[PDB]
């Protein structure tokens, strides 16, 4: 019942009672644990924006890391490191643009590289996750570049240098599966499998084609590096699951989150990041409501939770705000993240019960993406 | 007196007497079996025509008249942009002032001047009951009334529906008769997304009534000599082809370079393309924007030629601002707009789209 | 009210988040910072680029498309702000998606997001 | 009845039943009048700022500028520009500082000149209209510097260079009266008039002390140069007015805004930009409220108003609204602006009545400064 | 909550802007964004320069002055915002002034504000 | 008991025995009606000493004593930063260690060693009746026992309440027995709120209960060579005093340069100012902060000489991150902090003010 803001002051009070002294200093982060959170605010489309960094265990900040124009944040599985792909201009938001890549210390949260990427080369678009990410090593940074054309961009995190640009055909969002391939979603309704070089073309390779013209696949997918496990639902809560861990594309039966009853009522995912990925328990989360199907940005206020393997429904939580983003710490007994764009707000859930434990507020002008190390 | 005239200028359209040596019409270069362009072939290709005396070839590509009766007399508009008028450079004002020019041109029908074609009018007693009856007797006595005369015929008829009957597959679909395929769809959703639309549609904002997938301004996109075509012109390696500032009346340097926007109905049928003819294909018509905008290698390359597309004729005045779109076309999207574009075809032209 | 709710477009009211030509709008209205429904505010760069939308006109029971073009190079102008997506498709049918800051074109290589315009590019088909 | 939002509607759907066509373009700002108003947002100390420029008779948002980190904004009172110094960094709010003026045509808004100022010399302080001010001519701009000791810098807007610092003693506030001179307040309770040619240190001369120690003269005083008249009310509404138009300070007599029985009652003037003065009428207006002393950055909700020559309250308004800075149009029939910080919302008043006509809402942040042209 | 009355310190609750150290401050609490009553958040820097005031302590009838420094070199922080003014002079007494970033002698020049801690630096008179 | 051990320390430090010639006690530099600091002029004004022999000078100038008890045994914090201890360079661990250096030190009382002091200690009954009363009999029949003896009652007597009252202004005013004049209180506002506070006070927050304004750490402050002082020190011109580096067992070459923060009160009264007496005037101390802050020329030149400060003796380590704290002290706070620092004289030396 004691908030954090009531134990300091018995603390502080305390402390003057006894005379203890301290030194005023740059506190440290702690250590980078499981129930670690970053909220990100990519402030609706404002010029910087910022990152909060969150222990979910106590619902407290512990960090911030600034940014500029609608940043792509990355964070080690291992917790070793985290990063950024950013965009600055000379004059805030008009004149010479500078695109680069900061690499930060965990618990100082100094920046430990800066890598600018020549020509302006970032994809500025609304916050997606899988736009920008690290090889299952964390060597490489991996950025989608729209403009002139789809290619995607290749930055040496332990040389801190960029490497090149890599052409690709007609194909979407960065699925790294080992030092030097990733997996793309092409317009076709295949996958693309780029493995790459230094120099010279790729090898691209397509999947089949997975799905029809007509079933459309969310911005935010859920994607497992450590278990090769992408989950990528439909505009009606269709999931596709497809197992990479191979290293070549295995399609898996698809799962309706929803049931037909539900449908028929207008039940329907909706949100920011509609979807989580539990590991350990290969479990899937998603963010539904009752709603048009042109709603499919809006906040929801439940989420369903359901078996990986069978499509079994295990669970269907009545979250009791405004919710746009969900996501799950890694660990046993996981926290369920509940962020609210609206609220500005993270809400952090027990993941069994979906009972809300705490909450983080004022996060920002339009948080939107929830971040966690998969450090198990 | 509406349906007289026309049918005054019909005949007058496929009529070789008003050129010097009666070998050509309107008709020879504005052929009615291939959307009213020139399917003959001179020294460079279907690029430029060959005139009456069977030797002079001009230096431009002879146009569509599908659909030239929409385009609004020449003009600056407030936004000082000239609009309208006829030829590549906009020279002539409108159709009427346009039809005389090409029977007293030594490169095309050759008529030494406005008498000799009252002459051959004269000749024919069809063409006196026919002038006669609309303009006055009397008027084929009269070298200027009858040039006049004749123009004004000759305008009216290419004014009919059957020069703009607006029966494409692109307007059925807009009547809600039929369907764009996938691929059409995707093709007119990028043409109206991407910088195309910032020239070749009618108006800034808004829908037209009369489509024509021109705005009717002048503009440079930048495109180079085509050789052959100049060489078999005899116009010179030291000729600038200057568009629109050839036109007598304007000065303003800025205009230099500059060509009318072309309709783009009937495009699919109307090869080679541009003011010179110089892209034999559609697609390459195409792929030529995306030299402003591609950093690919193959963008600098004219898929025809393996070569580079070249230095533009005028290398000032470039519509860059519209040009350097940011954006490239891969190749699904090229091969969407050409889909789009043949959807712009008149329905009797249809079959050519297998040729 | 109801963010759930099915959309109801009007024509009475450009600045209001129900306004018809706004239906796949993501941002604020050029409007509401000296633009106007089809013009971007002094200072800003008018992109040449555009995410599309088939939105119906409740006055004259027409669909339209509307090319929402991105005015750029000023920081976002936090005045009425609004999301729609009627009709709008992942990013991978990007001629359909929102989310994409559409300011390529823009002179000066200006590429941050101000506000978007809703003019009339065409009927939908 | 019509709103500005429901007009513009019924022109759009005139224009399409009409057919009437129309370019897609960059407006230009109607000419600056009278009743053209600047709304700053400090934005409660964010790195990053906005400028609203308003048609005040409208109720209206015409333009926006935007700035850095505690930008000052000036405008000159003929029309002819408007002018901020202001300050970014090259990490958002890390990294290398530059400090730079900004000059700005007014109908474009376009930047005319941009002069970057060595050295990072301005005085980072929550924004003091008075700490960075043009000459009559506006041919220069001044502004002040705090650390590492008082200064002025000497901006050349004609030739669009900074020139130099002037050492000046113990003082604050900047008020040009000539192309060469101006004023400061200084902590010993006198003012400073400092005269600066080409070249060489300035002559700086001090009056008489005009007020106690223990008598505090607010951060935001009105100036009007045009009349070369210092309006400064002190935390009890106690008002100093110096009139500096011969050259040199000349002190009028004292005025009290609040009469000795509302003194005891705990009237005090509170907010931001308490004080306002009008030219033409020779009239001040004052934000005050019932408030304990130490108070005095808080919102008020009414306004009096009073005979600058004699001291005579002509009116006072109850305003209806948490009002922080207030400020007025220079012109007949001017009207009483009434900036709410925490609505973040212009209200617009006729000054004769105190009657509420408009408002402007969604202004930033947290907006704070209101500046007008004195164009008759 | 009435902004006017004569402010009331509490000893209880550091983060809520009533509590008795935050007699002056102007910004933000950093506790509220990773650091502490008297410490800076990571990545920040902190300033040796400070404004001053005499803060009322409830607990143990003493006052304390409490020297207030910034946290300097990142974004304001944007939570526990609070704005008091015991005893705060104009800019003239700087030494009591709170609108000031008092962020000189922080490291590597930082002089963007992020957030105030507020320690106990001795007692009043 | 302890009333004894402190009487006896009384007695030994007036008496002149313990110098070689007997000419000097330690109160002949420390000197009880100058806030225990030497009055004496020597040839290089009042920043050095003469020692027994009436000819040798000193190197640093001398201390008082007032307050000394209140420092810290020496030893290395958490922080790795080295405190207390005694001598401007911490070479001494506490007082007691202290006390026998003055002894044997041959440019200052010269006693050639340990037996030579037990040896004048034994020519006195009252010594020997002191001493053996504390220590037990035949104490000052071994060198050792009594020379430790010796230092142990001087360290006694250096810790009772003569050498701390707490009785000036500052201690008063702190009590609500009276109240700062306006100056007064700007030059402790300035104080507290600028850079002097992050080395002479005490703790870094919270109230101290018995404040010397001194934080007992080691700082390089960048002072240049006192030439006359140096000179008349014999040491030669090739000497480097490297301060902290100096005591045995400090082999860290980061603290080479540093001198231990001066406890500030009674400042007012024992100029010259800092390690080698090189400052006369207080205002001149206090101007030389003003040096890595300020932009004005004036900032460049030491008032007293007119000619730019001087290099530092060591050029390195020095405090720039406390020291460059981006605000000048104008004339006006520099009255103020006089002011506030004149507060800090006890109240038996508040005459000499004058
Ligand atoms: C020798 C082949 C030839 C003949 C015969 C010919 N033309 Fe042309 N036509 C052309 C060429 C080449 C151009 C483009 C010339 C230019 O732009 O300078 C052209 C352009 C036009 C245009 C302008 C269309 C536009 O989009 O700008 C019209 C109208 C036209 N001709 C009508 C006629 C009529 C009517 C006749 C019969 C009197 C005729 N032409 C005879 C080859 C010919
Ligand atoms: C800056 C205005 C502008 C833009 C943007 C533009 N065009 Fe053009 N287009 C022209 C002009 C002018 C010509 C004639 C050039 C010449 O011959 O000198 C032309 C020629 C063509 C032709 C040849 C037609 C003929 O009859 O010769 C095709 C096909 C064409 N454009 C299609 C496109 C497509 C598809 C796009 C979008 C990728 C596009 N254009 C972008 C103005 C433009
Ligand atoms: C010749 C003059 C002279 C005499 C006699 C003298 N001292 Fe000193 N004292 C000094 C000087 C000089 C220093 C500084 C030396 C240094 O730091 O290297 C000093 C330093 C000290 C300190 C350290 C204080 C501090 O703040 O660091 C103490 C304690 C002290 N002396 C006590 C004594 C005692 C006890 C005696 C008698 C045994 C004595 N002194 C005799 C001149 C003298
Ligand atoms: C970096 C820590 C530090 C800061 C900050 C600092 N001082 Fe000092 N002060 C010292 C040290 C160390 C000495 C001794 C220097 C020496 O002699 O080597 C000293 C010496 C002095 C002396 C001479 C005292 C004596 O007994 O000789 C005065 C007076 C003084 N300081 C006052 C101030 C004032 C006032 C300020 C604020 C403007 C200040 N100091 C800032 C550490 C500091
Ligand atoms: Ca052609
Ligand atoms: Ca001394
Ligand atoms: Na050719
Ligand atoms: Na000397
Ligand atoms: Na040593």
């Amino acid at each position: 019942q004691e908030t954090q803001g009531q134990a300091a002051a018995r603390a502080a009070a305390a402390d003057l009672a006894a005379g203890q002294d301290d030194e005023p200093r740059i506190l440290e982060a702690p250590a980078p644990d499981a129930r670690r959170v970053y909220v990100n605010d990519p402030a609706h489309f404002a010029a910087v924006t910022q990152q909060f960094v969150i222990d979910g265990e106590a619902g407290r900040v512990i960090g911030m890391i600034d940014g500029g124009f609608l940043p792509n944040p990355v964070v080690a599985d291992d917790g070793s490191f985290i990063a950024h792909a950013s965009t600055v201009f000379s004059r805030i938001a008009r004149g010479e643009r500078t695109d680069y890549v900061e690499v930060f210390d965990p618990v100082t949260l100094l920046p430990t590289a800066d890598i600018e990427l020549p020509d302006a080369p970032r994809f500025l678009v609304g916050t997606y996750p899988w736009m920008t990410s690290l090889t299952p090593d964390g060597k490489t940074l991996l950025f989608y570049q729209f403009s002139p054309a789809p290619a995607v961009g290749v930055v040496d995190l332990e040389g801190k240098a960029f490497k090149r640009m890599l052409d690709v055909p007609d194909c979407y969002h960065i699925f790294p599966t080992a030092p030097d391939t990733f997996f793309m979603h092409c317009r076709d309704g295949s996958l693309a499998k780029v493995a790459f070089g230094t120099e010279g073309t790729p090898e691209i390779t397509h999947t089949e084609v997975f799905h029809p013209e007509d079933e459309f696949l969310i911005n935010h997918p859920a994607y497992s590096q450590k278990a090769g496990r992408l989950v990528w639902p439909t505009y009606t809560g269709k999931i596709h699951q497809i197992d990479l861990s191979s290293g070549d594309a295995k399609f898996l039966p698809a799962v309706e989150a929803l049931t037909e009853a539900e449908r028929a009522d207008g039940w329907r995912p909706g949100g920011w990041q509609q979807v989580a990925y539990h590991r350990a328990l290969d479990r899937i989360y998603l963010l539904v409501d009752q709603r048009d199907e042109w709603r499919h940005k809006t906040a929801s206020r439940f989420v369903v939770v359901l078996d990986a393997k069978t499509g079994e429904r295990l669970a269907k939580f009545e979250m009791g705000h405004e919710i746009d983003s969900i996501n799950v710490s890694q660990d046993e007994k996981p926290l369920l993240y509940a962020l609210s764009t609206g609220d500005k707000t993270l809400y952090i859930h027990d993941a069994e019960s979906g009972e809300e434990l705490r909450s983080v507020n004022q996060l920002g002008h339009g948080p939107q993406v929830i971040t966690t190390a998969d450090m198990g | 007196a509406d349906d007289a005239l026309a049918a005054l200028g019909a005949q007058l359209f496929v009529d070789p007497a008003l050129s010097r040596n009666a070998t050509q019409s309107c008709a020879t270069c504005h052929d009615p079996a291939r959307a009213f362009t020139d399917p003959r072939e001179g020294k460079a290709g279907l690029a430029v025509s060959v005139g009456d005396d069977g030797q002079s070839h001009g230096d431009r590509n002879t146009p569509t008249l599908g659909y030239a009766a929409l385009v609004p007399a020449f003009h600056r508009d407030a936004n000082g942009k000239y609009k309208g008028g006829q030829f590549w450079d906009g020279r002539a004002d409108d159709l009427k002032q346009q039809a005389g020019q090409p029977m007293l041109n030594p490169v095309e029908m050759a008529m030494p001047d406005r008498a000799a074609v009252a002459a051959r009018l004269r000749d024919d007693p069809a063409y006196r009951t026919g002038f006669e009856a609309l303009f006055g007797k009397g008027v084929l006595d009269d070298p200027e009334r009858a040039f006049d005369a004749a123009a004004e015929a000759l305008a009216a008829y290419q004014a009919t529906g059957e020069f703009s009957p607006f029966d494409s597959k692109y307007d059925r679909v807009m009547r809600g008769e039929e369907k764009f395929t996938p691929l059409e769809e995707f093709g007119y959703t990028v043409f109206i997304t991407w910088n195309c639309r910032l020239c070749h549609m009618q108006r800034k904002q808004g829908v037209a009534e009369r489509e024509t997938f021109t705005n009717f301004e002048y503009h440079n996109i930048g495109l180079p000599v085509n050789e052959t075509a100049r060489e078999a012109s005899g116009l010179g390696a030291d000729h600038v082809d200057h568009g629109l500032l050839a036109r007598p009346g304007i000065e303003d340097p800025a205009q230099s370079g500059r060509f009318k926007v072309p309709s783009l109905r009937n495009v699919a049928v109307t090869g080679p393309y541009m003011h010179n003819g110089v892209f034999t294909d559609l697609r390459t018509a195409i792929l030529f924007y995306n030299k402003y905008t591609s950093r690919r290698p193959e963008a600098k390359i004219n898929p025809e030629t393996g070569a580079p597309w070249g230095e533009p004729e005028v290398a000032r005045n470039l519509s860059l601002a519209e040009l350097q779109s940011g954006l490239m076309l891969d190749d699904g999207r090229v091969d969407a707009l050409v889909a789009f574009l043949e959807t712009l075809t008149d329905r009797r032209y249809e079959p050519l789209l297998e040729e | 009210t109801d963010p759930r709710a099915k959309w109801v477009p009007q024509d009475n009211d450009i600045q209001a988040c129900d306004y018809w030509r706004h239906c796949s709008i993501d941002g604020n209205i050029c409007d509401c910072s000296g633009g106007s429904l089809t013009n971007c505010p002094p200072g800003t760069k008018l992109a040449t680029a555009s995410w599309v939308a088939s939105c119906y006109n409740p006055t004259d029971g027409q669909s339209y498309l509307i090319a929402y073009r991105d005015c750029c190079g000023y920081n976002v102008s936090g005045r009425c702000p609004c999301l729609n997506t009627e009709g709008e498709l992942p990013v991978y049918r990007p001629e359909f998606a929102n989310d994409i800051i559409w300011c390529f074109g823009a002179e000066d290589d200006a590429m941050t997001y101000h506000c978007t315009i809703s003019p009339i590019v065409g009927k939908a088909s």
